[PDB]
């Protein structure tokens, strides 16, 4: 698994690979790890597929009930609901979730939630097994307030290297762009990112 | 260690021409020690017959449970239980104890009173329905019974001919099993009558 | 709170009577008459159907005579729905005994258990009592042919011949007049039909207004057999006795 | 066990083998692995056979009650959501690995569910011991915008690969076709490429071969 | 004996007075509301009355956003209205989580009517003195109007009316659908369907409205929304340039 | 009128009154008189004990809650035992969990909430006792009057019970005098003894009749009875 | 384990139970009566876990006696054995099972025939002419299979048990300190005080 | 008939809940309290009836804080008001625990609203004898609410309840008419003092103490704080100047 | 909070009458007339759709409901009470039978389950009886076709033909004259329309009358093909057009 979310000038972009494995066999090579919990709040999923799907479904339920009563929730609020489930059920869950959402006031925000159940607000966050191989690359190439063109290239180059070295990562690079304009789905095939 | 290998014993069922047959050994044991030569494993509730293998305490318990349930069924429905319906009753009763199961191998045999259709069914310890048109086997000599039935069996056998098939399949399988034997009994089920025959076999 | 609306179902009257039990017994006295007669070679159960129509399917109808066990049966007087609740629990209890001891439940033990459930609703719970009076007809290897009766209070007694429902005072007098200890089932069948016909509030006692059952040990079998009479079988025996 | 699911232009098709095993011994040579959630939503089971049968009938019962409550045709996403939440609660102890497919007012759908409660969506899926043999054929011959007949051929070929190559699979091929505007056609024993050859000898015993000690008539009538 | 009119038990006539008195509580607010279906939309119109000058006009509302698709207008006291609003929102969220799809308008109505039936049968839970009108554009049934009452009764409507002057609006709508012969309002845009609903509110009640006198809820495909005071004002200019 | 709305505490009257609470308040007026008063350094409780017979003992009126807090009762003694026991536990909870002496103001809030829960639910009755809580915390000396209604008021001086208006009028008149009695416990006691004597009508205060308690700056809550109150007679 | 033996002859059921109670390294008692009277004509012997063995036996005794008072009637040996079996069947799947092996020795007054039942801790009932629990059967069964007849007298049954005990006292490594022998017939339950040198 | 006012959840023939209306009478009998919404915050003020000189000044605090940004003031049965604030504090902590952000005022208003309405649904519970004026500053501006015994609440430019609610509302209506652009935080505190002094004329037989609190975005950083010292005395002097 | 109504609301009066049952039966009498007729090869159940408003769609309100593919139900009395009973009847068919025996319950046993729920509403604490009488028509393999009436008391009776509601006394008398043990399904529908016409005051057409049958299996309504033993539901609700076609031959 190789997942990341990067804040930029106009908002935030979430990125993921499409490989889920059962041992050394790829059970699904076209997986969507970028899950919507609210209109402009999305999450990246790593670890147990059954756990992360169950958490995201409960968060989507909580945020739907929130919107019915109080209106559009903040990214911090969504990250808090994710954390509450992850922290309180830490003994039974294996989930590494990156929470990224767009706000009109707060712009783009990224919150990473590792195994333990802690929250960390970051300009950008990398997670999954493949993220270990790109810690050096991302720290040297990341800049604040990049353009959409630059951020897509940054995630595309990072995840391509993550896929290259990690056996658990692979398939296609999926991207979700969160700005004031709306939600944009992006996809990049092996024939493109492997030769970068 | 294995609860299905403490007591021993085997049950076999077969279909024929307008008839079904069910057979079992009479052995009850405690590991190597032989305890009883009269432990019958076939029971009947109306016209539906049930053979149970495995742990003997569960064999007795389930017999008392299915007698409990078929009696209440008969009072409510105002009719006898049917082989197809009883098969589902066994399946649901076994799955009710999914995480604390009865260590058994139940076998349903009988003829539908309305259609005249011969019916046999098999179950694991947790209640998976094994509905085969030919034969159903269960017990500590299941491998021995599978080899006997696959070779000896032929479709549409007469009640007198099917008796010879099921008896030879049971006896020669029991003689290759340490935990099976000590007498045998065969039921020949027909639409109108049921014949019970005790078989002469090795007593070792 | 809710104290205002509480009728207090489980309290004594100044006289020492239970209001709801006495009023339930009043409800039974309007229901169809059920008569049980115990003979030397069997038991007879006869009951009069309350409120009948021409378009009522009698062949599939069961409102008074119910089967609890292979050896035990009941005659119902009062609320049919309340009876089926108790009849179901009695069926479970009979099977619980059979599972425990591998023997058929003795009649009295089944009667006592049902009567104890009736008593429960009389002492605690704050709920209304069961408006049902049973006649128990059963057989066991201890006492043989047995006849019991239980009412909303939870009191049960043994009988040679008893009537529940409407016109019991008149029915019991007729039974006490013609009953003898050396009776045969065929004679008991006649007495049960004659007593009902004389106590009927309707014009004539016909087959479509009756439920009939006999519990006999077959001489050519050696086992006790229950026989709930079909609409045609009731019609036949009604002519044989001399009622037509 | 080999189970597959293939999406075509106007619906979805599922297929399975008919071999049930208790270890290395075949228990059933012709069992039904294609189960029915609802009239137009069908399920293929792998793993613990008692678990797959019961979880299908439980959710199928609840789907029927939901359909009657809402006055609407059952949806695949409904059957999917109820199956995954049930399997997640038991933390994988209920060994049910399912391929659920069907048609509804929203269209055609194909999903796969694992015992722990994870779900996957695709155009071609395979589960069981013969999954790798089936997927190999699926990855080689699958194309976008398949016709009905092409989908039946592709799914059946994938199952055959399980029959011949995987030891946990064998015997016959069961197929179920689910089209958008039509009734679902369940094809029991669509292919029978494993017919037992005639025995070299008849083993019919002469009457009186087995020795009988005692004989009696059993009483059925009460 | 005389407590049959105090709790939800049958009277000698076979009536339930507590339910009947809960119907009377619905007219306590003295507010009329109507609902109509368009070609691909559903519109609810409710009277907005602000008696006290110290009140915040933006907070005075009887139209609720239950989910993304479903909206609800209530006739009756606001404490019971918000009780039914919160429950409906909770039921809507749970349905989506459990069954994987958005709860339909009729299903929510049936669910809320089932709960209202419980208060009609069980003694300790009093009936809510409110009438709930649910509106949406269902993905299967299209534009939908479903109304629930304290009795636990619910049914679908081509168009409905609720309030003290309900019969005046009901007969006014009845005479239009007898004239037009179709069951909906034949118009493409929702704006003109709102215009229709306001015009017939004026014709039936016999009262002119300002931007603050009305409250509008519009249901479209995949969205329900309430109009602001200036949105209603724009709609009132359009109908004024016709009469 | 009154007969229809006094059946239980849950029922409101047409005027908005709670008669069961009002009847619980009447139990205090029937009870024996007790006086509470304070200055800037010390807080004093003076209570008149009541006996059934001349052969009976005088029932205690003052209960110690903590080393820095205590109260006097007027009305039902078992109800005072329950409320004082709860206050003993609340003082104990603060000292064990937070290592903190419970504020007398917060102690009044806790007694308010516990009394309130008895007035809103069915089956329950209001407490039939009035309490005068004194204490010394981080903000100095305190005196609080507890009422079964839940109303708790912080006061310089107060009196509850039978004929308690006489003592209350005295303390209201002597307000400027006893407030300035700082660093002198004995003179504050005498101000309370003269206060409780204004409520006397049946008999005079004697040796085994009077009950006095004090808590202050360097004085833990101690109760004086019998021989220890003889010098104030 | 302790020695528990049973034999059903023509008119009676004979039970033989070992007298020794061993805890760890020492024999604490050599005169323990490992049997309980459930009813006038029904006797039960027991062996197994230290605490469970007596606790279960007295629990069954209390229930049968409760039934006898309520119904003013003695349950048949079959009805008693079925009750015992169900209790052990319920116990085997509980939090902590009764590790008790029992022999039911009763005389049916209605049938006028002796009856012997063998139930282990799992709840496995079997009606037998002769029965044993634990390792007892390994030494005794061959002697019982050889000499036993259904028409044997009480005197003949005692001689066969004597032969069974002599084999146990020779080949079995444990010293069970002899046996207490009890007869169950139509007249009730009596104890054979002279088996030490019969 | 009659007796519809005896039980809580019972509907009267005209569709009313008399027990709730009876709880309103307890509020009307209580002390007058007010709330003023300004251009960036809210100002709360309450009357404090001095029963005796024995009452310690500035000690018996009536205005309560919920969370760190909400201020609550109520009229009627004071213990009932505390019970509502205790629930409000539990509900606010539950919101912050799950959603991280402090509870919005409209969000908090409904939480109290649903709880008070719940006490009108059963005959086992008594309706709240308080009308609570509350509010604060959240994500989008300031909010002021007033909650009734029925559970009914609305947003307010100015709120008034208690003994002198009529005089208070009349003076609050003048402020809305004279200041359409919006009153300031400094002006609202001074005015809140004037409103009570004029509303005290309804209970002028007894002496009273003034208690003011405020929550302003620019003055108190959006947090609830009590008006103390010079600012409190400046408010008293402003009210004492315009009373004559 | 907490239900303090733990006592019975239905109690025996001095005369022996159970008040709440009698008053519930009175509510049934005020209800719209519904009827049921059993033929040799089917059962028919019919009722009038009493619309509260012409603006309201009568299609959305179904007085006749499917319980199982072989069993249907109709009522007279309180609509909301019927709807919740159908929800419970559908659930009890699965929970108490289908999840046990793998097949749908016979008519008589499902009727018994519904009757039990209605009996409990007479004895349990803090509840009133259901203000409805139900007519349940169904088919099973071993009993054939059957029709049952379930009352608020929880009592049930099997019927050849019966009617409940407003003009039930007049309808039963009409049914007694026209019914015979040799009636065909199409004949039973003909009498059903004739009997219901006497009760209906206003418009008598396929839009104002709700009718359903329990007859032959419908393979076109099953939804799937493949299993030979599965032949389709026996319950079929007649459409507005199907009713109008039989009204022309009245």
């Amino acid at each position: 698994t190789s997942i990341m979310a990067v804040t930029f000038k106009d908002g935030v972009i979430l990125g993921a690979d499409s490989r889920t494995t059962t041992g050394a066999y790829i059970a699904n090579r076209v997986t969507d790890k970028l899950t919507r919990v609210h209109d402009k709040i999305w999450c990246c999923r790593s670890g147990s597929a059954a756990d992360t799907q169950a958490i995201a479904d409960i968060v989507q339920y909580h945020l739907e009930l929130y919107t019915s009563q109080y209106g559009t929730p903040s990214t911090e609020t969504a990250a808090s609901v994710f954390k509450e489930l992850c922290y309180e059920n830490k003994d039974n869950l294996t989930a590494g979730i990156i929470v990224a959402g767009y706000d009109d006031k707060n712009k783009g925000e990224v919150y990473t939630i590792p195994l333990g159940g802690s929250v960390h607000k970051l300009p950008y966050a990398i997670a999954g097994s493949g993220s270990t191989f790109i810690y050096g690359y991302c720290d040297k190439n990341f800049r604040e307030n990049m353009s959409k063109e630059e951020t897509v290239d940054f995630i595309k180059h990072s995840l391509s290297q993550a896929i290259k070295w990690d056996g658990s990562s692979g398939g296609v690079i999926r991207m979700v762009v969160l700005t004031a304009a709306g939600v944009e789905r992006l996809i990049f095939y092996p024939d493109e990112y492997e030769q970068l | 260690s294995d609860p299905s290998s403490i007591n021993g014993g085997i049950v076999v069922a077969m279909t024929g021409k307008d008839c079904v047959a069910i057979a079992c050994d009479l052995r009850l044991g405690s590991q190597s020690l032989g305890v009883s030569n009269k432990f019958e494993k076939i029971f009947h509730y109306g016209h539906v017959f049930l053979g149970i293998t495995g742990l003997a305490t569960d064999v007795t318990t389930l017999n008392e449970m299915f007698r409990y349930k078929t009696n209440l069924y008969k009072l409510k429905e105002e009719r006898a239980i049917e082989p197809e319906t009883f098969t589902q009753l066994v399946s649901s009763s076994l799955y009710e104890r999914r995480f604390g199961p009865y260590f058994v191998g139940p076998v349903v045999a009988g003829i539908n009173s309305k259609s005249g259709k011969p019916f046999i069914a098999g179950f694991d310890l947790i209640g998976c329905i094994d509905e085969a048109k030919d034969f159903i086997v269960s017990g500590t000599a299941s491998d021995q019974l599978f080899g006997m039935c696959e070779s000896l069996y032929e479709p549409n056998l007469e009640p007198e001919d099917l008796f010879e098939t099921i008896s030879q399949a049971l006896l020669n399988a029991a003689d290759r099993d340490a935990l099976s034997g000590w007498g045998a009994v065969v039921y020949i089920i027909k639409k109108d009558e049921v014949v019970k025959r005790y078989l002469k076999m090795r007593q070792d | 709170g809710s104290r205002r609306y509480d009728s207090r179902t489980t309290i004594f009257s100044p006289e020492g009577r239970l209001y709801q039990v006495e009023y339930a017994l009043e409800s039974i006295s309007h229901a169809g008459t059920a008569i049980g007669i115990m003979a030397s070679d069997g038991i007879v159960l006869a009951a009069e159907r309350k409120v009948t129509s021409t378009l009522l399917e009698q062949d599939t109808s069961t409102e008074k005579l119910y089967k609890l066990n292979d050896k035990i049966a009941v005659a119902v007087a009062g609320l049919t729905a309340d009876a089926e609740i108790l009849i179901n629990t009695a069926r479970i209890h009979a099977q619980n005994y059979l599972k425990t001891y591998n023997e058929d439940i003795p009649v009295e033990i089944l009667v006592r258990r049902l009567s104890d459930i009736k008593q429960g609703y009389t002492q605690h719970g704050g709920l209304r009592p069961f408006g049902v009076s049973f006649i128990y007809a059963g057989y066991d290897d201890r006492y043989g042919y047995q006849l019991y009766t239980s009412n909303p209070s939870g009191n049960y007694t043994g009988w040679k011949a008893i009537s529940v429902g409407a016109n019991t005072s008149a029915a019991q007098t007729l039974l006490q007049m013609d009953y003898k200890d050396d009776m045969k089932v065929d004679d008991a069948i006649e007495l049960a039909l004659k007593t009902l016909s004389k106590t009927t509030d309707s014009s004539a006692l016909t087959y479509d207004r009756l439920e009939f059952a006999t519990i006999r040990k077959g001489a050519n079998d050696g086992e006790v057999y229950q026989k709930i009479f079909k609409p045609q079988e009731i019609k036949d025996i009604l002519v044989k006795t001399g009622i037509t | 066990t080999t189970i597959v699911g293939v999406k075509f232009n106007n619906g979805v098709v599922i297929a399975a083998d008919t071999r049930s095993t208790q270890g290395p011994i075949v228990a059933d040579k012709n069992c039904a692995k294609l189960h029915r959630i609802s009239p137009k939503i069908w399920c293929a089971g792998a793993g613990t056979a008692a678990d797959t049968e019961a979880v299908t009938q439980l959710i199928g019962s609840n789907i029927e009650l939901h359909s009657l409550y809402t006055s609407r045709e059952p949806r695949v996403v409904s059957a999917l959501q109820m199956l995954k939440q049930h399997l997640f609660k038991y933390q994988g102890h209920i060994g049910a690995y399912l391929i659920v497919a069907g048609v509804d007012p929203t269209g055609s759908h194909l999903f796969s569910i694992h015992a722990h409660g994870s779900t996957d969506v695709g155009y071609y899926l395979s589960l069981g011991s013969g999954s790798l043999a089936a997927m190999a054929v699926l990855e080689s011959h699958w194309k976008q915008d398949l016709t009905k007949e092409e989908a039946i051929k592709l799914a059946s070929d994938a199952i055959q690969a399980g029959i011949w190559n995987d030891l946990g699979s064998g015997s016959n091929v069961d197929v179920c076709v689910m089209e958008i505007g039509k009734d679902a056609e369940y094809l029991r024993n669509y292919l029978t490429p494993n017919v037992r050859e005639e025995k070299q000898k008849s083993y019919k015993f002469p009457r009186g071969t087995t020795a009988v000690l005692k004989e009696s008539i059993v009483n059925i009538c009460d | 004996a005389g407590y049959d009119r105090h709790i939800t038990i049958f009277s000698p006539e076979g009536r339930l007075y507590q339910v009947e008195y809960a119907f009377k509580a619905t007219n306590q607010t003295n507010i009329n509301s109507l609902a109509v279906r368009g070609k691909d939309c559903t519109v609810v119109i409710s009277q907005k009355k602000v008696p006290d000058k110290l009140l915040d006009p933006t907070t005075v509302s009887y139209i609720f956003c239950i989910s993304r698709t479903i909206g609800m207008v209530v006739n009756g006291p606001i404490p019971d209205a918000r009780n039914a609003a919160l429950r409906a929102k909770a039921e809507a969220a749970e349905f989506r989580y459990k069954y994987g799809y958005d709860m339909p308008c009729d299903v929510l109505a049936k669910r809320m009517a089932n709960l209202s039936q419980i208060y009609t049968q069980r003694a300790y839970m009093r009936p809510l003195g409110v009438i709930l009108t649910f509106v949406s554009v269902d993905e299967e049934l299209g534009p939908s109007i479903y109304k629930t009452d304290p009795a636990g009764y619910y049914v679908g409507y081509k168009a409905t009316a609720t309030g003290p002057k309900q019969q005046e609006i009901t007969t006014n709508l009845e005479n239009h659908f007898k004239k037009s012969k179709i069951d909906h309002i034949n118009e493409e845009s929702w704006e003109k369907v709102v215009e229709f609903a306001i015009t017939h509110m004026i014709d039936a009640l016999g009262t002119e409205f300002s931007k603050n006198d009305l409250e509008v809820g519009v249901a479209t495909k995949d969205k329900f929304f309430t109009l602001s005071a200036e949105n209603i004002e724009e709609r009132l200019v359009a109908i004024a340039e016709q009469d | 009128f009154r007969n229809n709305y006094d059946g239980d505490t849950v029922t409101f009257s047409p005027t908005g009154r709670l008669f069961q609470v009002e009847y619980a308040l009447e139990a205090i007026k029937q009870g024996s008189v007790t006086v509470g008063l304070r200055s800037n350094t010390h807080a004093v409780l003076v209570a008149l004990k009541r006996n059934a017979d001349e052969l009976s003992s005088y029932q205690k009126k003052i209960i110690k809650c903590d080393e820095h807090m205590g109260l006097s009762l007027a009305g039902l003694a078992p109800d005072a035992r329950v409320l004082s026991n709860y206050l003993r536990q609340q003082c104990n909870y603060s000292s064990l969990v937070f290592n903190r002496k419970l504020a007398v103001e917060r102690a009044g809030h806790l007694l308010c909430d516990k009394a309130q829960k008895n007035t809103q639910s069915y089956g329950g009755r209001p407490y039939g006792v009035g309490l005068l809580i004194i204490g010394y915390d981080k903000s100095g000396a305190h005196l609080l009057e507890f009422q079964p209604s839940g109303n708790v008021t912080e006061l310089y001086g107060t009196a509850i019970g039978a004929r308690s208006q006489g003592a209350k009028t005295y303390l209201e008149r002597t307000l400027d005098t006893f407030i300035k009695i700082d660093g002198n416990p004995d003179e504050l006691i005498k101000a309370g003894v003269e206060a409780i004597s204004q409520s006397l009508r049946d008999e005079s205060l004697t040796v085994d009749n009077l009950s006095i308690a004090i808590v202050g700056k360097d004085t833990p809550f101690t109760i004086y009875d019998g021989e220890a109150v003889a010098k104030y007679i | 384990m302790d020695i528990i033996l049973g034999i059903r002859v023509q008119d009676s059921v004979i039970l033989a139970s070992s007298k020794a109670v061993t805890r760890g390294i020492s024999v604490l008692k050599d005169s323990d009566d490992k049997t309980r009277q459930l009813s006038p004509h029904t006797l039960m012997s027991f062996a197994g876990e230290a605490g469970d063995t007596v606790q279960f036996a007295e629990y069954i005794q209390a229930n049968i006696q409760l039934y006898s008072i309520r119904e003013d009637y003695e349950l048949s040996p079959q009805a008693v054995s079925s009750f015992v079996r169900q209790e052990l069947a319920k116990s085997i799947r509980s939090r902590r099972p009764y590790q008790v092996n029992v022999l039911i020795g009763g005389y049916d007054k209605k049938k006028n025939k002796p009856e012997l039942y063998q139930i282990d801790y799992l709840g496995t009932k079997v009606e037998l002419p002769y029965g044993a629990h634990g390792y007892s059967g390994f030494y005794t069964f061959s002697l019982l299979d050889h000499h036993y007849r259904p028409d044997m007298t009480t005197e003949e049954g005692l001689d066969l048990l004597k032969l069974c005990v002599q084999e146990l006292e020779k080949r079995m490594p444990m010293d069970f300190k002899g046996v207490i022998v009890k007869i169950v017939d139509k007249d009730g339950i009596r104890q054979v005080d002279d088996f030490q040198a019969q | 008939g009659t007796g519809y006012d005896l039980s809580n959840s019972v509907f009267s023939p005209d569709g009313r809940n008399f027990q709730v209306e009876y709880a309103v009478k307890a509020v009307e009998n209580g002390t007058t309290s007010i709330g003023i919404k300004c251009n960036d915050g809210v100002v709360f003020a309450v009357e404090k009836l001095i029963t005796s000189k024995l009452l310690v000044p500035q000690k018996n605090v009536k205005i309560q804080v919920v969370d760190r940004h909400i201020g609550c003031v109520y009229s009627g049965l004071i213990p009932d008001g505390r019970h509502l604030v205790n629930r409000g504090r539990e509900e606010a902590a539950s919101f912050k625990k799950l959603y991280k952000t402090p509870i919005p005022i409209p969000a908090f208003a409904d939480r109290l609203g649903q709880y008070v309405q719940a006490h009108t649904l059963y005959n086992s519970v008594r309706p709240f004898g308080v009308s609570t004026i509350f509010g604060g500053v959240d994500k989008n501006g300031a909010h002021l609410y007033m909650l009734e015994p029925s559970g009914s609440y609305w947003g307010y430019k100015g709120a008034a309840t208690g003994k002198g609610r009529q005089s208070a509302k009349a003076e609050l209506e003048k402020l809305v008419d004279h200041h359409p652009e919006g009153l300031s935080a400094r002006e609202a505190v001074k005015q809140a003092a004037k409103i009570i002094y004029l509303a005290h004329e309804d209970n002028k037989e007894k002496d009273f103490e003034l208690e003011i609190s405020w929550c302003s975005l620019s003055e108190t950083n959006g947090l609830h704080k009590f008006v103390k010292g010079d600012l409190l005395q400046e408010a008293i002097d402003f009210a004492q100047k315009e009373i004559n | 909070m907490t239900d303090r109504y733990s006592f019975s609301l239905t109690t025996f009066s001095p005369s022996g009458k159970l008040g709440q049952i009698d008053y519930a039966l009175t509510a049934v009498k005020q209800g719209v007339t519904s009827l049921g007729i059993k033929a040799t090869n089917g059962v028919v159940i019919a009722t009038e759709k009493k619309s509260s408003s012409p603006l309201a769609m009568s299609e959305t309100l179904s007085k006749v409901s499917l319980l199982t593919p072989d069993i249907g139900a109709v009522y007279s009395g309180m609509g909301p009470d019927y709807r919740v009973l159908v929800d419970k009847s559908r659930k009890v068919a699965h929970t108490s039978y289908k999840r046990i025996y793998g097949e749908y319950p016979p008519t008589k046993l499902l009727v018994s389950e519904v009757a039990k729920i209605m009996q409990e509403a007479t004895q349990s604490g803090g509840v009133r009886p259901f203000g409805v009488s139900l007519l349940i028509a169904g088919h099973d393999e071993f009993n054939g076709f059957s029709l049952y009436q379930v009352d608020p008391s929880g009592s049930y009776f099997p019927w050849k033909a019966t009617a409940i509601g407003k003009g039930s006394v007049a309808a039963k008398t009409f049914l007694e004259k026209r019914w015979n043990d040799e009636l065909e399904l199409e004949d039973a529908i003909h009498i059903a329309l004739l009997t219901l016409k006497e009760s209906v005051e206003g418009e008598f057409n396929g839009d104002t009358i709700e009718l359903a049958i329990i007859g032959d299996e419908n393979p076109d309504l099953l939804g799937y093909t493949g299993i030979p033993t599965d032949k389709g539901p026996r319950f079929r609700k007649l459409t507005s057009q199907e009713i109008n076609d039989r009204l022309e031959a009245l």
